[PDB]
C-alpha cells in the first residue's frame, strides 16, 4: 500500500535528483504536499517487484522502453494530459509513451548518438560516411586515424546499418509487427558491407571496443568518434576542442540511431495520481521546471518544445535532438532482447570474419524470427 | 551460581513472546508466517526443555538459520516452477482484477473548474470550452457524497478563487462530489482542474465477468492461461495477466522443444570441464602458495601473503571488465607484451579454444586466494614431528608434499572441491562479463556460443529470447540443472 | 643449498607481479583524470579529484564552482565494516557450535543432515531475491530491529549461509586428537567446557580462516544488501558504489576509488587473523 | 569405589579384544593389571573411564551400573598411556584445570597442585608448557593430573614407563604412600614386575582378551595355574622342559627327563589327573636352579649366552634332547667363557609341572611367604 | 659409519641443555644413553639426527663433518620416543615408506617388510592403521620402520619402554642379531639397566646435560668416576654414609654410627658406598651393621629389606636371594665388606678402588 498524501519519486543516480528536489519543494509551498525523491540502485528491476504488490513509488522515471514491459505487467497507469498539453512536446516523443495505443508516461528528456570531431584536427567534419576512407588516408599521414567509435556493441554501429532500409521491427501505425523483422534487408546489409570494408581497408579495428574509441578520442589520436551526451563530461576535462554535430549520411540517406527517451510514468497503485498529474503537468514540464533538473545535472536535450528552443542555442544539444529525430524510436516490446543478442553477434561475425555480412545477418534474422513467434 | 529455577523462568518468558507473537501473527492474515513460526520455536522450546535432546542444542541454531534464508528460498524457486509466473504473469488475479476496475474512459464532456467561498461555505463553478457557457453551483459544504445542481450564469462568483492548496486540502470531499448539469449530465472531479464524465471501464458482475462500459464486450477469468479472455471463448484477451498454476509446462519446455536442445550436450561438456580445471588449479595454485607462506626460512612471508590475497580483497566485478580490457586482441597490454616477445598476438575471443583458455586463467586468478587462505588454516592441523619422521626417512621437499602434506589436505579438502565444482559450474557472472558466451556456435536456432556455460545458454532463454522475464521457466531450468549436479556428486 | 630460497623468492616476484598488475591498473583509473576504464599504468594526466570525493573533500572544478562529495563514501564503508564483522562474528559462532556436534556427538540421521547441508546450499539462487524480500517485509512489522532497511536485516540474511563453513570446522577439529577432550571429560568437564576450554584453543586457525572468508564475503555481497537497504546512509560501501554505473557509462574513477578502498578492511582483517595462524598447536599433547 | 566387570566383552566388529571377562574390585584394593603387548589391558580401562563402548556385559562402580554413565560422572582419574596433556596450557595449568571447573580457591588450587608439583619433583617446570618438556617429564605431568583430582577411582595406565630406575623407585612410593592415606581404588598397569609385586594387593594376568589368572604377587609367583601365567610371571622367564611320567602317587609325581640318560625324579606336585606315559612341560625358574656341586639331580650342556649384569650373571645352556636353552642366575660376576661346559642343579621341591593343555599340577611344596 | 662428536654444546637462548660433550664412537659399536628424566639423552640423539642444531662444536659421521648437513642426507634413522607414525598409512606402509623414497622395489620391498613385522610380532596388523593399534604395537611398528631402512647409523629413543618383560627379551635379542650381522653402529637410549649392561659395548652416563661417565658396563659398575655415577647405575641405588687417618695405599674411615668403628678401605669428611648386592649376612663379615626393618618388599626371586641405622639419617637397603619371612620393625642386621666400599669426596669425585673385579 502507497501511502496516500505524499509523493515518492525515484530517479537514476546519473540525472538531477536535487534539482528535481527543489521542483518538489516548490510543490510542497503550493499543496503542503511532501516530495520524497530517491534514485535506488537497480531501481529499473525493484520497480516490477515491489509495484506488483501494490507498493513502490508514485512515479517512476526510466527509459521509456522499459515502460511497455511495466505496462503490460499492469503497473502503470493510463495517463491523461489534454490536447493542448500535448501540443507542448514534440508529437514523435508522444509515439514513444504508448501501450496498446493508450499514452503511458510524460516524456521528459531525448537522447540520441551524434558525431564527435576535433576541431583541431577536422575543422569541417564530413556528412557522408562515404567520404571517410579517403579522409582517413589524409589523415593516416600525419600519424592520426579519421574514426574511432565502439563497434562491439550494436547500439553504436547500428545507425549506420539501419540508414539504408535496416530496421528491427515494422513500427505500422502505432503498432509493432513482431513478425516483421528487418535485419535481413538490403538496407542492412549494404550497412554492415560499408562497415566491414572499412576494417578491411584498416580504417578501423574490428575489436575497438567503447573504452579504446573513447580514449583514442580525448587523448586526440583521432579525428572523430561516435557517442552520447554522457560522454561530454570527459572531453571537457581532456580540453579536446570539440564539436558535436549530425551523423553523416549512407548512401544520401541518413543515419538512423535509436532513440531513448527519459519518460515518468505513474504508478497503477498509486493513491495520488491527481497529486502526480499536477506535479508532471504543471510543475516539472515546464521551463522553470525543467531548468531545475537541468542546472543540478544536464538533461540533454528535452521534449517540451519552449525549454528546447532555449537548450538548442548550445550547437551540441541542437545536434542530439536532430540526431534524435531522424533516427528511430526504440521499441517498447518484449521481443527487442532477442534483436539485441542476435545482432551483436552478427556484426561480431561479419567484422571478425566469422561470416559474410549475407550469411551473419540471415541467420540472426532467423533468430529473431523465431523467438518472437515461439 | 545462576539459579536453576532461572531456566523455567527464561524457558516460559520465551514461551510466552512465542504465542504472543503467533496469534498476533494469526490475525490480520499471515498463516503460513504462523505455522512456520509455530514449529520452528516449539522445536527449540523442547530442544532446551529435555536433556535428552542435549546435541541438538549445538544445531539448532544453524539450523534454523539455514531453512530460513537457504531452504526457504529453495522451496519457493520449485513452487514457483509450477506457474507462469512471469513478466507478462506477475500479478496475483486480485491484483490484476483491482488493476482492471481501477482503469477508466471519458464518457462525456470535460470542464475546468474553480473552488470559491462564500462566507463560510463553497461555490463552484464549471467552464464549457467548447460553447463558452459558464456555470455556477449554490452554496454548498464539504463532506460526503453529495450531488449539486448546477446553473448557467454571466455573473462573477463573490467570494476570490481558492488556492491550489485549499483544492488539496479538500480534494477528498471535493471528489465525492457529483456535479450536475442543466441538461442533465453529471460530472466528477478528474483532477485538481478539471470536472468530467470520466467513468469505470468495466463493471463486476457478482458471478465472475467483467464488461467493457464502452464497447459491451464481456470477458471472463481463463485460470488455464491466466488472463481475462473475451466469452465460448473468444479471440481477444485483456493485460494485465495474473500467475497462475501450470504443472509440468515449464519442466517439459526443456524436453519438448528441439533446438534448446541442439546445443545442450555440447555445452554441458564444456561446464563441467570448465569447473573441474578451476577446481583443480585453484587447489594447486592455493595449496602451494600456502605451503610456500609458511615455510620459516622465507624471509618475505609476511608481506607476500597479504598481496597475494589482493585478487580476493577488490570485488571481482571491475577485475573481469579490466581483464576484459587486457585481454584485448589488437588492443590491450597482454597482446602488446606478446607481440613484442614471442611475436604473437592470440585471439583470446576470437578462438574458442583460446576464448576457453582465457576464462580459465581469469577464473584462477579469481580463485586461488579461497584455496589459498583455506589451505593456510587447513596446514597448522598437520603436526610438525611428521616432517621429523619424513626426514628420518630420508625425504626432500617435494617428497614430503606428495607423500605427507597433499594426502593430508585432499580429505577436509574434498567437499569443499565438490562445492567449488558446483558453484563454478553455476558461475553465470563471469562468462556474461568477459566473453557474452562467445564465440558463436553457428547454426544455433536459438541462441548459443562456445563459452556459454549451462546457466548463461539458458537465462538466455528465459530473461531474453523476446518473451520477457519468464521467471516459471527459469525456476524450472533452475530445478532441473540442480538435480543434473546433484546426480553428478557422486 | 638454499639458492631454493632465491629460486622461490624469484618465482614468487614473478607471480606476484603477474597478479598485481590488473590490480594496478584499478589504482592507475582511481587516479586518472576524468573517467576512463583504459589507459597507461602511470596515468598522463594524474587527478586526485576521485579520491577526493571519496574520503569527503570538495573539489574545485574549472569553470570556478566547488563541487560537493554527492555520496558518503567513508560512511559507507564504515558501514561495511559493521555488517561485515558482526556477520563474521555470527557466522563463526554458529557454524563452529554446529561442527562441534557433528564432530564429536551422535544423533539419529547425522549423515543425512550433513550431506543435506552440502547439497541444499548448493541450489542455484536465481529466484532467492523474491522470496528474501517477503521475507524481511514480512519480519519487520513485529521485529523492525531486523526488517528491511536495516542493517541487522542484512546481517540477519548471511547467518543462513554456514553448511561449507560447518563442514570446514568439522574437519578441523577431527584433525584434533579425541583424548584431550577424554581427558578434559575425565576431570568433570561438561561437553560446554570441553568444547570451550580445550577443544576451541586448538581450533584457533580455522576460526580465523572462517573469519577470514566470513568477512570477505559480507564486504563484497551487492544483490542482497542492495536489495534490503533503501537509506543512502545505511548502504555498505558495495552497495553504494553501484550509484557509479549506469546503463550507457561507468563513473570509472569514483568507482575504482571505491574498489581499491573496500580492500582495506579486508587487509586489515586479514593481518590481524594472522596472530592465530599457528603451527604445532597440539605438540606434546599425545604421544603416537 | 568398587568397581566389578560382569561377562564384560568387547568387540572391534568380528575383532574380539575382550571375551567374557569376569572381574570384582573391592574398595581401597590396589589391583594391578599384567599382560602382553596389545592383550586388552587400556580397553579395560577405556570401558571403565567410559571412554569405550561395551559390547555385552555389565559394569558396576560403587555398585551402580555404569554402561551408560558419561566419564564425567563415574568418578573416574585417567594417567593416559598416551599422556594427552592439555597442550595449550602449563603443567601448573594443567594439574589445576579439575579444581578449576569446581569452584575451588586459588589459594586452595595453588596449595595442592605445588604440594605434588614437589614430590613428582616438577617444581621447576610449573610455567612450561607440554611441547617444552621431555617425554618422562610429560609423563609426570600426567600422573600429577590425576593425583589433584584425587577421584574414587585412579587409574594408572603404565605410568611409569619413561622413568630413570632410581626416579621410577621414588615415585613406585609416593603413590604407593598416597593409596595408604586416601585407601582409595586404584587400578594400576604396568609391565615392570617390579612394580606389579611391590604395590598390588592383588594381580590379574590378562591373555588375549581373557583373564588367565587373579591372585596375589607371591601367590602367582609360586603357583602359577597354567603354562602361560608360569612363563609371564617373573623374568627371565620360567625354564621349560618335556618330560614323560613314569609313576604317580595321590601326592607326588615322578618323571623322565629328555636327556640320554632318562634320569627319574619325583616332584611334591599333584596327580590328579595325570596318567603314567603322558608327556608334561617341567618348568624351574632361572632363580631356583642350584650350583650342581651339590644336588642329586644334573643337568649338563655347552654355554651359549653369558649376560653380565654386574650383580648378578645369567647363563644360557644348550643341554642335549631339549630345543630351547636353558637360563640360570648366579649372584656375583662369574667368569665363564661361550662355549665352556656347565653343569647345574635340578631341586624337586621347586619345579612346576603342567598338563599337556598347559594347566599346572598344583605345587604340594608349601612355599614361605603365601598363606 | 662412525660418529664423533667434539666439544659439541647446545643452547635455547642461554639454557644450556648440552655442556661441552666429547664422544667417540667407532664403526660397528654399539653405545647405550643413560641418565635422569629430562637429562638430555633425546636431545643429543636429535642432534646426531640433525631434528637439532648444534651451537658450538663438531660433528662427524664417517670421517666427515654433519653439523650444516640436513637429517635427511646424514644416513641415519631413528626410532622416536614417541613413535611418530604416519597416521594416514597403514603399518605395511608405515613400515616401507623410506625403502619407498630410495628407490622402490616393490618385491624386495614386501619381503623386507613381511620379514622384520615377523620378528617384531607384527605380521597380523600388516593393515591397520595406526589409531587401531595399541601403544606397545606402535612402538613396534616405529622399530619396524627404522629397521627396514637399513640405515647406517641406527638411533632407538627408548624402543622398548612400553612391551612386557618377555617381549623385551625377544626384542633386544633381535636388536642383537642385526647389529651383528649389519656390523653398523647403533645408538641406543634406555631406561631400563638390563638393556643397558646386555646391549653396550659402551655405555654413556649423563648428568644435565653433560657427560659424566664414558666406559664400559661392567667398568662403570665396579669403578664409578664419582658419587652420582654410583648412585646411577644399578638399581636398587648404591647406598650411602657419610664417614681419621690415611695411608700410603688405602684410606680409613669412621663410621657415624654411636659405636664409631674404624675401618680401612683399599682405595686412592667424605661419604662411603656400598651396593644393596654386595652387604653380606651378619655372622660372616667383621663388620656389624645393625638397624630396625622399615620396608620389606618381596620380589619373588629375593628380597629387598630397608634397614634404618641408629645415627644413619637415610635408610640401608639390602638385597638377598630367595623369599625371607622378616617384617617391619624387626631388628636385622648386615656385614659391611671393606673390600667392597666405595669412597667419595667433599666436591662428589671418587676415591679410585684398587680391589681388582673379575
Ligand atoms: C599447476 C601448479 C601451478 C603452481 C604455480 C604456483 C606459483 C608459485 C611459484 C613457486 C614455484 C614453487 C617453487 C618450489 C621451490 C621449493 C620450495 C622449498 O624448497 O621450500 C619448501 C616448502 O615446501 C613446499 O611446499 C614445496 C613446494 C611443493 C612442491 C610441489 C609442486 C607441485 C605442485 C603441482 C601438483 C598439484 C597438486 C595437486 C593438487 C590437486 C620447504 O619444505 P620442507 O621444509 O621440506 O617441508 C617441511 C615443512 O615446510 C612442511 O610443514
Ligand atoms: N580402534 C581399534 N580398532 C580395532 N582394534 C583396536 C582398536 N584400538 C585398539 N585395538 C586393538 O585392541 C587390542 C587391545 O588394545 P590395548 O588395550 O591398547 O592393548 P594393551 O594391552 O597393549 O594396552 C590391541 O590388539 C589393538 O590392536
Ligand atoms: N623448548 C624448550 N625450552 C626449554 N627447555 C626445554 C625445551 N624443550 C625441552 N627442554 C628441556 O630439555 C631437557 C632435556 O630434554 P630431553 O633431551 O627430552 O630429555 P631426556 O634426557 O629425558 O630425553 C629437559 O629437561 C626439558 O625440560
Ligand atoms: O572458483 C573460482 C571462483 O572463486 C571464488 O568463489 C568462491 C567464493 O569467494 C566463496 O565465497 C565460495 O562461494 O566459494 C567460491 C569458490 O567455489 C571467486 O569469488 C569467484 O569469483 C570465482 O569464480
Ligand atoms: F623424556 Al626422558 F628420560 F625424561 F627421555
Ligand atoms: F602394547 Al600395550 F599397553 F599398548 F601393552
Ligand atoms: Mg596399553
Ligand atoms: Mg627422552
Amino acid at each position: 500500500k502507497i501511502e496516500e498524501g505524499k509523493l515518492v519519486i525515484w530517479i537514476n543516480g546519473d540525472k538531477g535528483y536535487n534539482g528535481l528536489a527543489e521542483v518538489g519543494k516548490k510543490f510542497e509551498k503550493d499543496t503542503g504536499i511532501k516530495v520524497t525523491v530517491e534514485h535506488p540502485d537497480k531501481l529499473e528491476e525493484k520497480f516490477p517487484q515491489v509495484a506488483a504488490t501494490g507498493d513502490g513509488p508514485d512515479i517512476i522515471f526510466w527509459a521509456h522502453d522499459r515502460f511497455g514491459g511495466y505496462a503490460q505487467s499492469g503497473l502503470l497507469a493510463e495517463i491523461t494530459p489534454d490536447k493542448a498539453f500535448q501540443d507542448k512536446l514534440y508529437p514523435f516523443t508522444w509515439d514513444a509513451v504508448r501501450y496498446n495505443g493508450k499514452l503511458i508516461a510524460y516524456p521528459i528528456a531525448v537522447e540520441a548518438l551524434s558525431l564527435i570531431y576535433n576541431k583541431d584536427l577536422l575543422p569541417n567534419p564530413p556528412k557522408t560516411w562515404e567520404e571517410i576512407p579517403a579522409l582517413d588516408k589524409e589523415l593516416k599521414a600525419k600519424g592520426k586515424s579519421a574514426l574511432m567509435f565502439n563497434l562491439q556493441e550494436p547500439y553504436f554501429t547500428w545507425p549506420l546499418i539501419a540508414a539504408d532500409g535496416g530496421y528491427a521491427f515494422k513500427y505500422e501505425n502505432g503498432k509493432y509487427d513482431i513478425k516483421d523483422v528487418g535485419v535481413d534487408n538490403a538496407g542492412a546489409k549494404a550497412g554492415l558491407t560499408f562497415l566491414v570494408d572499412l576494417i578491411k581497408n584498416k580504417h578501423m579495428n574490428a575489436d575497438t571496443d567503447y573504452s579504446i574509441a573513447e580514449a583514442a578520442f580525448n587523448k586526440g589520436e583521432t579525428a572523430m568518434t561516435i557517442n552520447g551526451p554522457w560522454a561530454w563530461s570527459n572531453i571537457d576535462t581532456s580540453k579536446v576542442n570539440y564539436g558535436v554535430t549530425v551523423l553523416p549520411t549512407f548512401k544520401g540517406q541518413p543515419s538512423k540511431p535509436f532513440v531513448g527517451v527519459l519518460s515518468a510514468g505513474i504508478n497503477a497503485a498509486s493513491p495520488n495520481k491527481e497529486l502526480a498529474k499536477e506535479f508532471l503537468e504543471n510543475y516539472l514540464l515546464t521551463d522553470e521546471g525543467l531548468e531545475a533538473v537541468n542546472k543540478d545535472k544536464p538533461l540533454g536535450a528535452v521534449a517540451l518544445k519552449s525549454y528546447e528552443e532555449e537548450l538548442a542555442k548550445d550547437p551540441r544539444i541542437a545536434a542530439t535532438m536532430e540526431n534524435a529525430q531522424k533516427g528511430e524510436i526504440m521499441p517498447n516490446i518484449p521481443q527487442m532482447s532477442a534483436f539485441w543478442y542476435a545482432v551483436r553477434t552478427a556484426v561480431i561475425n561479419a567484422a571478425s570474419g566469422r561470416q559474410t555480412v549475407d550469411e551473419a545477418l540471415k541467420d540472426a534474422q532467423t533468430r529473431i524470427t523465431k523467438a518472437s513467434a515461439s | 551460581w545462576q539459579s536453576d529455577a532461572l531456566k523455567w523462568s527464561v524457558l516460559g518468558l520465551l514461551g510466552l513472546l512465542v504465542g504472543y507473537l503467533v496469534v498476533l501473527m494469526y490475525a490480520q492474515g499471515e498463516y503460513l508466517f504462523a505455522i512456520t513460526t509455530l514449529i520452528l520455536s516449539s522445536a527449540g522450546l523442547y530442544i532446551f526443555a529435555n536433556r535428552k535432546a542435549y546435541a541438538w542444542r549445538y544445531v539448532y541454531p544453524g539450523m534454523a538459520g539455514m531453512g530460513l534464508f537457504v531452504l526457504f528460498p529453495l522451496v519457493c524457486t520449485i513452487a514457483i516452477a509450477f506457474t507462469n509466473y512471469s513478466s507478462t504473469n506477475q500479478l496475483t488475479f486480485e491484483r490484476a482484477q483491482e488493476v482492471l476496475l481501477d482503469r477508466s474512459w471519458q464518457a462525456g464532456k470535460t470542464y475546468n473548474f474553480g473552488l470559491y467561498p462564500a462566507g463560510d461555505e463553497w461555490q463552484l463553478a464549471l467552464s464549457d470550452g467548447e460553447t463558452g457557457k459558464n456555470y455556477l453551483s449554490d452554496a454548498f459544504k464539504f463532506g460526503g457524497e453529495q450531488k449539486l445542481q448546477l446553473k448557467e450564469t454571466t455573473a462573477q462568483p463573490e467570494g476570490e478563487r481558492a488556492n491550489l492548496r485549499v483544492i488539496t486540502q479538500n480534494r477528498q470531499a471535493l471528489s465525492d462530489i457529483t456535479a450536475i448539469l442543466p441538461d442533465g449530465n453529471k460530472v466528477m472531479m478528474s483532477s485538481l482542474r478539471q470536472f468530467s464524465g470520466t467513468q469505470p471501464l468495466y463493471t463486476l458482475d457478482g458471478d465472475g465477468t467483467l464488461t467493457n462500459n464502452q464497447s459491451g464486450v464481456k470477458y471472463r477469468p481463463n485460470n488455464q492461461i491466466g488472463f481475462y479472455q473475451s466469452i465460448n471463448w473468444g479471440d481477444e484477451k485483456l493485460s494485465p495477466g495474473y500467475t497462475v498454476t501450470t504443472g509440468w509446462k515449464n519442466f517439459t519446455r526443456v524436453f519438448t522443444d528441439e533446438g534448446i536442445q541442439k546445443p545442450f550436450l555440447a555445452i554441458f561438456v564444456w561446464t563441467v570441464v570448465f569447473s573441474l580445471i578451476t577446481v583443480f588449479l585453484t587447489v594447486a595454485v592455493g595449496m602451494v602458495l600456502a605451503c610456500l607462506v609458511q615455510w620459516e626460512a622465507l624471509r618475505g612471508k609476511a608481506v607476500y601473503r597479504v598481496l597475494l590475497i589482493l585478487p580476493y580483497a577488490v570485488p571481482s566485478f571491475i577485475s573481469i571488465l579490466i581483464f576484459k580490457g587486457l585481454f584485448n586482441q589488437s588492443f590491450g597490454e597482454i597482446n602488446m607484451m606478446l607481440s613484442a616477445l614471442f611475436g604473437v598476438k592470440p585471439a583470446w575471443f576470437s578462438d574458442p579454444t583460446t576464448a576457453r583458455t582465457m576464462l580459465i586463467i581469469v577464473n584462477t586468478w579469481l580463485g586461488y586466494p579461497y584455496m589459498m587462505i583455506l589451505c593456510m588454516g587447513l596446514l597448522k592441523a598437520i603436526p610438525d614431528d611428521l616432517y621429523e619422521a619424513s626426514a628420518m626417512d630420508g625425504a626432500g621437499p617435494f617428497q614430503n608434499f606428495f607423500k605427507i602434506t597433499l594426502p593430508l589436505l585432499i580429505k577436509p579438502l574434498t567437499p569443499l572441491m565438490i562445492a567449488s565444482f558446483a558453484f563454478n559450474f553455476n558461475n553465470f557472472v563471469l562468462i556474461q562479463l568477459l566473453t557474452n558466451g562467445g564465440p558463436d556456435r553457428l547454426g544455433t536456432t536459438t541462441p548459443a556460443g562456445y563459452t556459454d556455460l549451462l546457466v548463461n545458454y539458458t537465462y538466455r532463454i528465459a530473461f531474453e529470447g523476446g518473451g520477457g522475464q519468464d521467471f516459471g521457466l527459469a525456476a524450472a531450468i533452475a530445478t532441473l540443472i540442480f538435480l543434473l549436479v546433484g546426480a553428478l556428486a557422486i | 643449498q638454499k639458492a631454493r630460497l632465491f629460486i622461490t623468492h624469484l618465482l614468487l616476484l614473478l607471480f606476484i607481479a603477474a597478479i598485481m598488475f590488473p590490480l594496478l591498473m584499478v589504482v592507475a583509473i582511481s587516479l586518472r583524470q576524468g573517467n576512463f576504464a583504459t589507459g597507461s599504468l602511470i596515468p598522463e594526466q594524474i587527478s586526485w579529484d576521485h579520491w577526493k570525493l571519496a574520503l569527503g573533500f570538495s573539489v574545485e572544478q574549472a569553470d570556478g564552482r566547488i563541487t560537493p562529495p554527492p555520496f558518503p563514501v567513508l560512511l559507507w564503508l564504515w558501514n561495511s565494516v559493521k555488517v561485515a564483522g558482526i556477520s563474521a562474528i555470527g557466522i563463526v559462532a554458529l557454524s563452529t557450535t554446529c561442527a562441534y556436534a557433528f564432530a564429536r556427538m551422535r544423533f539419529p540421521g547425522k549423515a543425512t543432515l550433513l550431506k543435506g547441508m552440502l547439497i541444499f546450499q548448493m541450489f542455484p539462487a536465481v529466484l532467492s531475491l523474491v522470496a528474501l524480500y517477503a521475507l524481511f517485509d514480512r519480519l519487520g512489522e513485529y521485529i523492525p530491529f531486523i526488517g528491511l532497511n536495516t542493517h541487522g536485516g542484512v546481517i540477519f540474511a548471511y547467518l543462513g549461509g554456514i553448511a561449507l563453513h560447518v563442514w570446514t570446522i568439522k574437519g578441523y577439529f577431527e584433525t584434533i586428537d579425541s583424548s584431550l577432550e577424554e581427558a578434559a571429560a575425565l576431570d568433570g568437564a561438561t561437553p560446554w567446557q570441553a568444547f570451550r576450554l580445550v577443544l576451541l584453543p586448538l581450533s584457533v586457525p580455522i576460526l580465523a580462516v572462517v573469519f577470514i572468508l566470513s568477512f570477505i564475503a559480507a564486504i563484497t555481497e551487492v544483490p542482497v544488501a542492495s536489495l534490503l537497504l533503501r537509506d543512502v546512509n545505511s548502504y555498505t560501501l558495495a552497495v553504494g558504489m553501484q550509484q557509479y554505473l549506469n546503463p550507457q557509462n561507468y563513473l570509472w574513477g569514483d568507482f575504482a576509488a571505491a574498489a581499491v578502498m573496500s580492500a582495506l578492511p579486508i587487509t586489515i582483517v586479514f593481518l590481524l587473523a594472522q596472530r592465530w595462524l599457528v603451527n604445532g598447536l597440539t605438540a606434546g599433547g599425545v604421544k603416537g | 569405589a568398587s568397581v566389578q566387570l560382569q561377562n564384560v566383552t568387547k568387540a572391534w566388529g568380528e575383532v574380539v579384544v575382550s571375551k567374557d571377562i569376569n572381574l570384582d574390585i573391592h574398595e581401597g584394593e590396589f589391583v594391578v593389571f599384567v599382560g602382553p603387548s596389545g592383550c586388552g589391558k587400556s580397553t579395560l580401562l577405556r570401558m571403565i573411564a567410559g571412554l569405550e563402548t561395551i559390547t555385552s556385559g555389565d559394569l558396576f562402580i560403587g555398585e551402580k551400573r555404569m554402561n551408560d554413565t558419561p566419564p564425567a560422572e563415574r568418578g573416574v582419574g585417567m594417567v593416559f598411556q598416551s599422556y594427552a596433556l592439555y597442550p595449550h596450557l602449563s603443567v601448573a595449568e594443567n594439574m589445576s584445570f579439575g579444581l578449576k571447573l569446581a569452584g575451588a580457591k586459588k589459594e586452595v588450587i595453588n596449595q595442592r597442585v605445588n604440594q605434588v608439583a614437589e614430590v613428582l619433583q616438577l617444581a621447576h617446570l610449573l610455567d612450561r608448557k607440554p611441547k617444552a618438556l621431555s617425554g618422562g617429564q610429560r609423563q609426570r605431568v600426567a600422573i600429577g593430573r590425576t593425583l589433584v583430582a584425587e577421584p574414587s577411582v585412579f587409574l594408572l595406565d603404565e605410568p611409569l614407563s619413561n622413568l630413570d630406575a632410581a626416579l621410577r623407585v621414588q615415585m613406585r612410593i609416593e603413590i604407593s604412600r598416597l593409596h595408604k592415606r586416601l585407601g582409595r581404588t586404584m587400578i594400576y598397569v604396568t609391565h615392570d614386575q617390579v612394580e606389579a609385586m611391590t604395590l598390588a594387593d592383588k594381580i590379574v594376568v590378562l591373555d588375549a582378551g581373557r583373564v588367565a589368572q587373579v591372585g596375589k604377587p607371591l601367590e602367582l609367583y609360586h603357583y602359577p595355574a597354567d603354562r602361560f601365567v608360569a612363563g609371564f610371571i617373573g623374568s627371565p622367564k620360567m625354564n621349560f622342559l618335556p618330560v614323560k611320567v613314569t609313576a604317580t602317587a595321590i601326592d607326588q609325581v615322578q618323571v623322565e627327563l629328555p636327556m640320554p640318560n632318562r634320569q627319574q625324579v619325583w616332584l611334591p606336585v599333584e596327580s590328579r589327573d595325570v596318567q603314567v606315559g603322558a608327556n608334561m612341560s617341567l618348568g624351574i625358574r632361572p632363580e631356583h636352579l642350584l650350583p650342581s656341586d651339590i644336588a642329586d639331580v644334573i643337568l649338563e650342556g655347552e654355554v651359549q649366552v653369558v649376560e653380565q649384569l654386574g650383580n648378578e650373571t645369567q647363563i644360557h645352556i644348550q643341554i642335549p634332547s631339549i630345543r630351547q636353552n636353558l637360563v640360570y642366575r648366579q649372584n656375583d660376576v662369574v667368569l665363564v667363557e661361550e662355549g665352556a661346559t656347565f653343569a647345574i642343579g635340578l631341586p624337586p621341591e621347586r619345579c612346576h609341572l603342567f598338563r599337556e593343555d598347559g594347566t599346572a599340577c598344583r605345587r604340594l611344596h608349601k612355599e614361605p611367604g603365601v598363606a
